[PDB]
């Protein structure tokens, strides 16, 4: 249990990272900041969390690989 | 395809070649256009540079500028104007021992009111929407020298203000920088020169590579 709120907690600061920085597009500190590798580098950021879930799943063939 | 055919394309290739070592050559080149009046020390700045259109090569810090003049060209800058699109910068100069000054035989314009005006021309011409203008502001002894005995205000009727040296230069900058309407696009570089200052050429430097990198950075989407 407690893993599953700490990630969820941290899903919901990434998406309020990523909706932010959507709405913000033009801004002069959004656009220093590398707009095209700073999403993929969100996306890095989200995967762990559902690396979290993954992990407390139950073993089977699909779920290893 | 005939022999000669075969070496009349050899002869092609070779050409293409050189062409393109001779323009990447010539890509990596700073190109200065060097404007200002007759008499606004140009001579004096040229000669500090280097240690129809007249062309002075010179090297600093292992980078190369070319830096053209068209001071002795009597016609219509219209007509050839565009032809100094794409050059890195402009070198404008004043020489601000000429508030109290008449030029052209009108016997009522100031010389500062014309140099006013043709920067207010090159600044807001269509061809020079995003190029940077290093502002050298020359003479400024005789200007310390002259301030004493003759006051701003036969130049500027407005002035509310103290005859010295550290408030008079400074109205006289906020005045050119002030005719500028495209603020978000370029900027303005103001350097005080004068006889043997022997520091301008890093000063040119330093504009030239901050112009540089903010081109660069401004093509990558990065800015």
């Amino acid at each position: 249990v407690v893993p599953v709120f700490v990630a969820i907690l941290g899903i919901i600061a990434t998406t309020f990272v990523i909706v932010t920085f959507v709405r913000y597009n033009d801004t002069p500190i959004v656009r220093a900041s590398g707009r095209e590798l700073s999403y993929v580098l969100l996306t890095g950021i989200f995967l762990c969390y559902s690396i979290t879930f993954l992990m407390i799943a139950a073993p089977d063939t699909i779920i290893c690989s | 395809l005939s022999a000669e055919d075969k070496a009349a394309v050899e002869r092609s290739k070779m050409i293409d070649r050189n062409l393109r070592e001779d323009g990447e050559k010539a890509a990596r080149e700073v190109k200065l256009l060097l404007l200002g009046a007759g008499e606004s020390g140009k001579n004096t700045i040229v000669k500090q540079m280097k240690i129809g259109i007249v062309e002075t090569h010179f090297t600093f810090k292992d980078l190369h500028f070319k830096m053209f003049d068209v001071g002795a060209q009597r016609s219509e800058r219209k007509k050839w104007i565009h032809c100094f699109e794409g050059v890195t910068a402009i070198i404008f100069c004043v020489a601000l021992s000429d508030y109290d000054l008449v030029l052209a035989e009108d016997e009522e314009m100031n010389r500062m009111h014309a140099s006013m005006k043709l920067f207010d021309s090159i600044c807001n011409n269509k061809w020079f929407t995003d190029t940077s203008i290093i502002l050298f502001l020359n003479k400024k002894d005789l200007f310390e020298e002259k301030i004493k005995k003759s006051p701003l205000t036969i130049c500027y009727p407005e002035y509310a203000g103290s005859n010295t040296y550290e408030e008079a230069a400074a109205y006289i900058q906020c005045q050119f920088e002030d005719l500028n309407k495209r603020k978000d696009t370029k900027e303005i570089y103001t350097h005080f020169t004068c006889s043997t200052d022997t520091k301008n050429v890093q000063f040119v430097f330093d504009a030239v590579t901050d112009v540089i990198i903010k081109n660069n950075l401004k093509d990558c989407g990065l800015f």
